[PDB]
Order: C-alpha cells, then structure tokens, then sequence
C-alpha cells in the first residue's frame, strides 16, 4: 500500500486544467492566462513528532503508548508547477514542496525503526521482543484493521 | 496613443511651415496634410527606442512647475546637461513630460 | 555620429511617404521642393475677511513667457521626492539647447528646490 | 471534522438508488455567519505546522470574546484570526514569529501589527517579552546540530542581553548571530546564506550584528564547551 | 395607470377592501383582437354588504 | 478479501479528490482578483488526516457523510490477555452480516 | 521547510499592480460618458449592468445617475439588471 | 523646591499642522494651471499641493475649501504660512477668505543623552506603555492626562506627537523626564 | 407576530408567520412525518 | 439610438441655461461644434427621427418640447392638481414635477397638507 497504491493514484493525472476569464471591452485581451500543475513521485520519511516548541523528534513506539500518540510519519510529494500562461513566458518550470499531511504506519514494517533489530537492541529500548506488531496505534489505544 | 505634443516642437514646427506653403499655392489638397502630419508622428516615435541609445545627465536646481492632464511640465533654472563631450551652461531650461 | 544619426531619420520620412503623394495626384517634384524649403529652415489681520495685509508673497509670472529659456519635451518614469531634495527618471526626449537640436534616450539626475 | 455532519439521522445520504438527493444546510444563524469561517480558518492554520491543541483551544476562545464585544466589526477575518494566535503562543511559553504566522495566512505584518494593538485593549490583557533561549530549538534541530552546539548557542544569547552588548537590536536576530558563532566552532560549520535563510533574516542583518559581539566572542562561550575552532582563527565577515 | 400604483402594491390594497366584504368581483372570459383569452376583473362599490 | 490494500486504498482515494476539491475552490476566488497563484495555502493537511483517525478509533469506515451505512463496526480494539488472544485477534476474519 | 518572506508572495504582486494605477479617477461634464454608449448599444439591444462597469470608469452609485436620465431599468424576464436606452 | 528632582534639558517643536477653512466653491483644475508650484494628480488625491520656498510648510487645498498647513516650526510661523497662501488665490481672482483657524497636530522632539531599561518601564506601567522590539523599535507610551503620546526609543531621543497646545509639550515630559532617569543603566 | 400586528398590517408579513407558526406545532408532537421538513439544524443527536 | 439620446439631452440642458426660445435641428449642430457629420446622416436624422417621435410639436418652422407641455407659472401646482382630481384624468408622479419645475421642494412645503404623499 506504502509503495504502490500511494503511487498508483497519483500515475493517472491529479492536475486538472484552469483557464481564466475572458473578461472583453479592457483593453488587449489577446489571451487568458491558464495555469496547469505537475507531480512526479510521493515521499514518505522515517516518523517524527513534534513538541510544543516546533523541534523534530523521533517517533517511538513505545514513547507514544505511555504519553497516547498517534503513530504516523509525515507524508510528503513532489509538486511541480509546469504552467503555459500562453503568453510571451512560454515553456517553463517551477518546482515547489508542500506538506500534505501524516499517515498511518503499521509496526514490523519496512519503513519503521525498529524491525530489522535484533533481540539484543529490542531490549535496550524497553520493547518485548516476542511481541510482534500487525496493528496501528491511534492516540495510544491499540486499532487492528479486521479483514 | 499617439503623442501630438511633438508637432508643436523644433521638428514639429518647422515641417508644418513648409507643408502650408504649398497649400496656397494651390498644389496639395487640404486632406493631404493631415494623413501626412499623421504619418510623420508614427514614424517619429518608433525611432527614440531603435536609432537612439545614447543618453545624457543633468544637474540644476528647481524653480517652477505645473501638473496637469498627465504632464508633468518642469521650468528649472540654472542647469548644466553633464555630458561626456558637448557641456553646456544654460540658465534657464523647460522640461515638458508626458506619460 | 550626431549629425549623421538625424540625416537617416530625414530619409526614413521622405521616401516612406512618397507612395501618399501618388494617391492624390502629385507630381515627384514636389517632394523634392519639400525638403529643400525644410532644411534652409533648419541652419497684521485681525479681521477675518481681509487678506490684503499679506501681499507680495509671490513671484512675477513673466519671468516665464518671453522666449528664453530651452523647450524641452519627454516623458518621466519614477518622480521621488523627499523634503527638499527632488529626484527625477527622464528617458526619450528632445533637447534644443541654443538652436542646436539634441537627443538622448535616458536622462537620471538630481536637482534641488 | 471536515464539513458539519449533524442533524437529520435519517438523512443518511437518503438516495433510493442512484444517488440524487441528500439536501444541503443554509442560512442557520446569519449573524454568526462570518464566526463560523473564523474557526475552521485557524484549526486548518494551525496544523500545516503541527502545533498542540491547548493553543488551538484557547486561541477559538480569544475570537469569542472580541466578537461577542462587536467592538471591532468592521474589519476582515483573516486578520482578526491570525493575531488571536499570537497570543496564546506567548501565554503557554513558545511565542511564534510574525514571520510565520504570514507565510501561511493571507494577511501581511503591517496588518497584524495593527490588529494586534486593538484586541489588547478591548480585552484589557498584559502581554510578556520575548526571550532568546525559547527559540533555541525548532531552528537549532532544522541545521541537524546535536545537544552540545544547542546548549552553547543559548549561553552566548543569555548573556549577551544581560551585561548589554548589543543594543536596539532585537533578539530575532541576535539569536541568529549565537548560532552561527557556535557552528563555526564545531564540525557542523554552516554559512550566513543558509542559517538566515530558515529564519529569514537578511544576509547583510547578521553581518552587523556579528560585528558588535566579535570581540566577546572567548568571553561568551561556557566552560563545559569542547573548543573544536580556536578563536584565533575565526573568520571575519 | 392613473394612480400609478405597483402591481403588488395595488393588489394588497384592493385585496383588503374585499376581504372585509365591502366590493366584489365580476370575471370575464371573453377574446380580444389577438385571439387569447382575456379576463378581467371589475370592482365597484357594492352598497349591498 | 479485503485486508490492508483495497481498503486503505479507497480512503486513500477517496480523500484525494476531496484535495483537489478544496484546491478548485480556492482557484475560483483567483480568476475572480487576479493576484499570484497561492498554493501552500489550498493544501489543507488536517481535513484528510481527521478522516483516516476518525475511520480508525471509533470503527466507522467511509467518509460519514454519505457512505456510512454498509460498512460498520470494522475496526476494534486490540485485546491484551494472554499471548494467543492477541494473535487470534490479529488473524481473525469477518463477514458483512449477510 | 519554507520560506518566511516576512510578508506573502501573492499579496506583494499585487501592489505593485494596484499602485500603478488606482481606480480612483475624477469626473466632469457629463458628456464623455455619454458619447461612449452609441459605440456600444450599436451592436446588440440590451446589455448587461456589470459590463457598462468595465467599459466605463465610474463607480456604481454614479452610473446610477446617467443610466436613471436618458434610460431606464427592466427585468427582461432574467432577474439580473437590464439597462437599454429609451425608445421615446 | 522645583516640580521635579532634575529637569533640564526642555524639548525643541519642529513640526506645527494648522487647517483652516476658505468658505467657498473653487475649480481645483483651474488652481493648478495658474499655479507655479503646485501638484494635482486626480488619479491619485484630489487636492491641490502647492508649496513655497518662505515657510518651508506644505499647504493641502481640498475641494470645500480646507487647507492643510504642514512643515511649520513654530505657533506663529503656521499663522503666517496659512495666510501666504490665501493671498496668491485671491490675486488670480477667486474670493477666498480666512475662517475657522485653529491648532490641530504640533509634534515635537527633544533628547535625555542617557540610555534606559526597556524592559521594567513596559513591565510597571502596562496600562501606559507599549514596546515590541520585534516590531519597531522603540516604546510608544500614552498618557491619559495631557492627552500626549511619546516615542521612547532605545538611544533616549524621545518623539512627542499629538497636540494642540505648547503648555502640553512643557507639560508631559516634565512629568515624565525623572520618572526615565531611575532606570538608570 | 403580535409585534407585526400591532403596527403595519401589510400582507407579506402575515402570510409568513402563519404559515412557520403551522410548522414548529407539527413537528413537536409528530415529528417522524413523511414529505415535510423537521426540527433538524446541526448537532446530530437523535431528538426525542 | 445614441445619436437620439444626446439630441435630446443637449435640448433640455440649453433651455435650463438661460434661453426660452424653440429650437431646429442645424442649431444643434452648429452651437456644438458638429456640423461635419456629412449630408446624409444630416437629411436621414431629420424626415425620420424628428418624426417617429409621438410626443414630438411642430409649431411652424421649429420644435417645441415634449416632456413638459404646459408653461411656467408661480401659481400653477395646485391648479395642475386640482383638474387630476375634479376631471379624473389620474396624477403627477414626483420625478415630473422635480424635472420640469425647479426647485420643487418649496412650492410643497409652504402648501402644508394639501397633498398627500405615496410610499411607494
């Protein structure tokens, strides 16, 4: 879901065409301007959690159950500005950055810390190593997703 | 829009003695004066931004002034055009802009 | 290069204009005429009502029109001013200082009132 | 939470089925038209950078107390909810900039200045300084700097404002001048263009500010400090 | 047109005095010279109410 | 079946057209001014993340103001007992009740 | 992160348009205004309140006065604001 | 015994405004075309700036007949400055004249030569003062007796604005100059 | 409506409250009525 | 329409001036400086748009007015009034009496109540 169905969306065409008004009897009309925008590739960081002061920190798990936060990482998108304007500016590129929001991450997976630790990391971070995930963590209650 | 005020210049005003003598003379018609009059001013204002590159610096004091209809009518005394070669005192020079 | 640059507008004038002359009826000789004509032209109060108590407080206005000073037409482009310091953008424009025609394309200076 | 969903539990998208109905509220409260944008303005606001939800609560109830006054009608809404927010930030202990209260509202500086003046007397409300330790933190973490450099930079702006170094200057950018001293004499070395930048200060703003705490600088650094530059060889711009 | 009253301003007017059963109403369905149906309706004094 | 794909992917999608929704409408309000294309404004970062939190604590699915109907009670909460009721609960399948 | 431009990037074009020239215009004589309007109803009839408005340059509560003088107002079936010269 | 415990130093006025009224109708496009130095854009502010070189004032010509008197030095110089102007209308053949004449804004400006503590003059007295070093330098403060606003700024030069009576000048910063000079540095 | 009554009787402002005045004593006793509107803002609990 | 309109604006303006005298068409022309129209919008605008008008008087050689057919008078309000009301012939709205008579709002007031008013 995390490497293809976030992608597989955005492949079609998110960017839908804008053209302004005429607007006659002003002058030299000639032509509206029409502004279009472009994406390329979805971006998805390790998850962190901000204070009350504005600094990063890193999401943890175990962290997040005791002071009941919601385990997620910031998603991010590449957003390119490829507008015609159809004017004397013809053929040119922008590019731009702009945060869209979190998503929710399941435990054991490819993107979270710790998983490809072993029993003797696990421990030293307070984390049972029997235990497994397979289940998110909304404002610290423990959510499945039940086939 | 077409600028009239360089009609009533140095260059204005001596192509316009010349084109109504041969009015009297019974030689051109009336109506011709005007499509040529009209031609000169276009052929005139194209030529300040492709034959015209060089440019010229003033300093003076100011004295008297007038704004109206958009033009920006300037009467300075005692300037001297800071120029490269040609440097010329006047005492007393009119500066008539427009938009 | 002063000189030489207004002979190419007097040839860019006349020999564009001479098709108008044939739509009427003209004679080429006349055009000929025409610029041989052009160029040998060239070379206190206690009562609220009175104010008369305050006079003599302004200049005499002829000492404007009376043909000596330089008519110089242009067009402006940013007019700053602060207090008594004047700043002036001048650009295109003709000068004529003393019979001797002129010409610039930008003008940016200073000046004081 | 998003839209309204409310009333009408029958509603439930009623459709028969091919999905052709399912009404749309209207005109509920007319006069308090124009409060119920303002809260849906500032919660959006508030989460393009993850703020707590103790300012967003007390910010909504800054707004409830101007509008109920109708001290200050005519005036837009998006001014009067950008600077209910400064506000709160300052009484919980994290003021924000006005830097980035505009990148992200449509109202400019001059605007919020302006606003900001007219609440504080219609609520009759004291306000705090600011200081230059509390911003130590979301523009040290954003250079990738560990704790030894964000406690080194905090030392030099406290007492920098005490034995009065530099005067008028205001602590925005002298908190911007302490952390550019503190990372040239370290191993994560960051130039004038790039720590200016996320503040957004001038490149000339912290030229002269660097300038009048030049000669403190061995004075102004702490005693639990690893000394990785000498200050011999501090470079001068 | 001789009053130049509006067209809802005359009509509450007139509906008042019939309403409290003072004039009445007498339709006509008759044709003009375009070929339509035109009625109209003639309000008198009724001194008999 | 429907485990963590198709259904995610419907939220993930259906909350997407809603993005571009809100970005139509404020590009309305441009052709109306005529000022310079904003866009880190129209980009709302709380309207889709209320949707996926609100869909994931209270076992609602959907997006509650039409489909909400057909699909309840999915999500529930995880069990803390013994160590086979949480890999019961986690491997445990459902039906739409006929 | 990005970038705190002390202000707003799609507020600051704009005055630097806006003061270049500003709405705020005089009036004299009514004689211009009117001259402009054989240019105008020549072609169609009827036309619409908001399109004399940019054709012109005079607010709304002054148009009033011309168009309520050798005009007059009408719904023409489609609500909006209908103005057109006086047949008489 | 004086009123105060140091005093010194009075302050300097540098800028008088004055309005006053001419009671009649007067074409503001004719005024600029038989004027000599003076502005009327109608683009931008319809009024009639015409400026002299005697008072080193600015006069503002509205359209009823008001004129804004700016740039004076003094209560007197004003007076003077607004009658200049009343006389070169009239001479072009207008019937203007001199009624409703009063002070409105006399700013002034004067200086300690001695630096203060900005943060414990805006901290005691919140109900009168207000400074943000974020942004603008310097403490407006406001008091509700002479009606007199003062700009404190960080070097001691403090700006006085709003007035219409000197005595109020001499009258505010002698209340206010030993109150600055405990917050010695 | 008694404050309308009082001054102009016009007829606008008769016919409308006659005909909401209907409305809110429909709704109170039997709410659950087919092709009417109901009591229904913008809460969204269930009215008794 | 444009030609119409301002034929008849320029007929009114002039008579509010100071000149009670009837007017033609080459006056209009001359007085505002458009006699160079040409010789066939001058012949059509005369046998056609001075004639299609209903409301239009020949007197003779000349044009009377068409908004306003009864002469200045002092007292002539309450006369004008009177004959709506003893003939049936209906009223005068207030734009009539504010557009043909100047300066209307004394000769009401100093009548008192002996005209009604309309909240329309």
């Amino acid at each position: 879901f995390i490497q293809m169905s976030v992608q597989r969306i955005v492949e079609d065409a998110p960017p839908i065409d804008l053209q302004a008004e005429a607007q006659h009897a002003s002058g030299e009309v000639e032509e509206p301007p029409r502004y279009l925008l472009k994406f390329e590739q979805i971006y998805l960081s390790k998850p962190t959690h901000w204070e009350r002061d504005g600094a990063p920190s890193p999401m943890m798990p175990n962290e997040a159950r005791l002071r009941n936060l919601t385990y997620s990482a910031p998603l991010y998108v590449d957003i390119t500005k490829t507008v015609i304007k159809e004017g004397e500016e013809q053929l040119q590129t922008q590019h731009q950055k702009t945060f869209i929001g979190k998503i929710p991450i399941m435990l054991r997976s490819t993107y979270c810390l710790l998983n490809g630790l072993t029993d003797r990391d696990l421990c030293e971070l307070n984390e049972c190593p029997l235990d497994p995930g397979g289940y998110f963590i909304i404002n610290g209650s423990e959510k499945v997703l039940i086939a | 829009m077409a600028y009239q005020l360089y009609r009533n210049t140095t260059l204005g005003n001596s192509l316009q003695e010349s084109l109504d003598e041969l009015i009297q003379s019974q030689q051109i018609t009336p109506q011709l004066a005007l499509q040529v009059l009209l031609q000169f001013d276009k052929a005139i204002n194209a030529a300040l931004a492709q034959r015209v590159r060089n440019r010229v610096n003033f300093r003076g004091s100011l004295n008297t002034y007038r704004f109206c209809d958009n033009v920006w009518t300037f009467v300075l005394n005692d300037v001297e055009f800071r120029e490269v070669t040609e440097l010329i005192k006047v005492d007393k020079v009119k500066i008539v802009a427009c938009d | 290069t002063v000189p030489k640059l207004y002979r190419s507008v007097i040839e860019d004038v006349i020999n564009d204009v001479r098709d108008i002359f044939l739509d009427d009826g003209v004679d080429e000789q006349v055009l000929m005429e025409l610029k041989t004509l052009w160029e040998n032209k060239l070379m206190g109060q206690v009562e609220e009502e009175p104010l008369n108590s305050e006079d003599d407080v302004s200049d005499e206005e002829g000492q404007e029109l009376f043909d000596t000073e330089n008519v110089v037409v242009c067009q402006y482009d940013k007019i700053h001013r602060s207090k008594n310091k004047w700043k002036f953008h001048l650009k295109d424009g003709i000068m004529n200082l003393n019979g001797r025609d002129y010409i610039f394309s930008k003008a940016i200076g200073d000046a004081e009132w | 939470l998003s839209t309204m969903i409310g009333k009408g539990t029958g509603a439930a998208s009623f459709d028969e089925f091919g999905n052709s109905k399912y009404q749309n509220r209207r005109t509920m409260s007319s006069s308090d038209r124009a409060m119920m944008n303002a809260f849906k303005e500032i919660t959006t606001m508030a989460d393009r950078i993850n703020l707590p939800r103790n300012i967003v609560d007390r910010t909504n109830n800054l707004f409830k107390q101007v509008y109920e006054q109708k001290s200050l009608k005519g005036r837009a809404n998006d001014a009067i909810a950008s600077a209910c927010l400064y506000i709160a930030c300052r009484q919980e202990g994290v003021p924000r900039t006005f830097k980035e209260i505009c990148a992200v509202s449509r109202i400019s500086k001059k605007e919020i200045g302006r606003c900001f003046k007219l609440i504080l007397k219609a609520l009759e409300t004291s306000v705090d300084l600011i200081t230059t330790g509390d911003f130590m933190s979301r523009f040290c973490s954003n250079l990738c700097l560990p704790k030894q450099v964000q406690m080194a930079a905090t030392h030099i702006a406290r007492k920098a404002v005490e034995l009065d170094l530099v005067p008028g200057r205001s602590p925005i950018s002298v908190a911007a001048a302490a952390i550019y001293m503190a990372s040239q004499a370290s191993a994560e070395k960051r130039t004038q263009k790039e720590i200016g930048d996320i503040a957004g200060v001038a490149d000339v703003t912290i030229r002269q500010s660097y300038r009048l705490i030049y000669p403190r600088a061995p004075d102004l650094f702490p005693t639990d400090f690893k000394f990785d530059t000498p200050v011999d060889k501090l470079p001068q711009l | 047109e001789l009053l130049k009253f509006d067209r809802k301003q005359l009509r509450s007017v007139l509906n008042n005095l019939k309403g409290d059963k003072f004039i009445k109403c007498r339709m006509r369905v008759e044709t003009a010279a375009d070929g339509k149906t035109t009625r109209h309706n003639y309000y008198f004094i009724n001194y008999r109410t | 079946l429907d485990l963590a794909g198709p259904l995610l992917a419907f939220l993930f999608r259906g909350m997407f057209k809603n993005l571009l929704k809100e970005v139509r409408i404020y590009a309305q309000k441009f052709i109306d001014r005529g000022k310079d294309f904003n866009l880190e404004l129209a980009i709302k970062t709380r309207i889709i993340s209320d949707g996926l939190k609100y869909s994931l604590a209270t076992g609602n699915w959907g997006d509650q103001k039409k489909a909400h109907q057909a699909r309840a009670g999915v999500s529930q909460v995880l069990n803390r007992l013994t160590f086979a009721s949480t890999l019961s609960h986690l491997r445990r399948l459902n039906s739409p009740i006929g | 992160t990005n970038y705190k431009p002390v202000a707003n990037h799609q507020y600051n074009i704009e005055y630097e348009r806006k003061k270049k020239e500003d709405g705020k215009r005089a009036r004299a004589d009514k004689q211009h205004v009117l001259d402009m309007l054989f240019s105008a109803f020549e072609k169609h009839q009827y036309y619409n309140l908001k399109d004399l408005v940019d054709i012109t340059k005079q607010p709304v509560v002054y148009l009033k006065e011309i168009l309520k003088e050798i005009g007059v107002q009408n719904v023409k079936g489609i609500h909006k604001n209908t103005w057109e010269l006086k047949p008489e | 015994t004086p009123a105060s415990e140091s005093s010194g130093i009075v302050p300097q006025l540098q800028n008088i405004v004055s309005t006053v009224n001419l009671g009649c109708k007067l074409d503001l496009k004719t005024i600029a075309l038989r004027a000599r130095n003076a502005e009327y854009n109608p683009k931008r502010f319809a009024a009639v700036i015409m400026r002299i070189r005697e008072p080193r004032t600015t006069a503002l010509i509205f359209s009823s007949g008001k004129m804004v008197c700016t740039g004076a030095k003094s209560e007197e110089q004003s007076r003077l400055a607004a009658r200049k102007y009343a006389r070169v209308v009239q001479k072009l053949g207008f019937p203007a004249k001199f009624l409703d004449f009063k002070i409105q804004n006399m700013v002034g400006s004067c200086d300690v030569k001695f630096p203060i503590r900005l943060e414990g003059l805006v901290l005691t007295h919140q109900q009168f003062s207000s400074y943000e070093p974020e942004l603008f330098p310097g403490l407006i403060y406001r008091m509700i007796k002479p009606r007199i606003v003062l700009l404190i700024f960080v070097s001691g030069k403090v700006v006085l604005t709003g007035a219409k009576v000197r005595a109020e000048i001499y009258e505010a910063f002698e209340n206010i100059y030993p109150i600055l000079k405990g917050f010695r540095k | 409506l008694r404050r309308n009554e009082q001054n102009g009787a016009a007829a606008h402002v008769i016919a409308e409250d006659v005909k909401l005045l209907q409305f809110h004593v429909a709704t109170m006793v039997d709410n659950e009525l087919p092709g009417l509107p109901r009591a229904m803002q913008k809460s969204g609990r269930p009215l008794k | 329409f444009g030609v119409l309109a301002k034929i008849v604006n320029y007929m009114k303006t002039r008579h509010q001036r100071g000149d009670t005298h009837p007017l033609t068409l080459d006056e209009i022309l001359d007085e505002t400086q458009h006699l160079d129209i040409g010789l066939k919008q001058k012949q059509w605008l005369m046998t056609e748009a001075l004639v299609n008008n209903p409301k239009i008087e020949v007197i003779d050689g000349k044009y009377a007015f068409k908004p306003k057919y009864n002469v200045r008078d002092k007292k002539a309000l309450l006369r004008l009034l009177d004959q709506h009301d003893q003939r049936g012939l209906g009223g005068i709205l207030l734009e009539d009496i504010e557009e043909a008579l100047p300066n209307s709002q004394k000769a009401v007031k100093a009548l008192g109540d002996q005209i009604l008013f309309v909240n329309r």
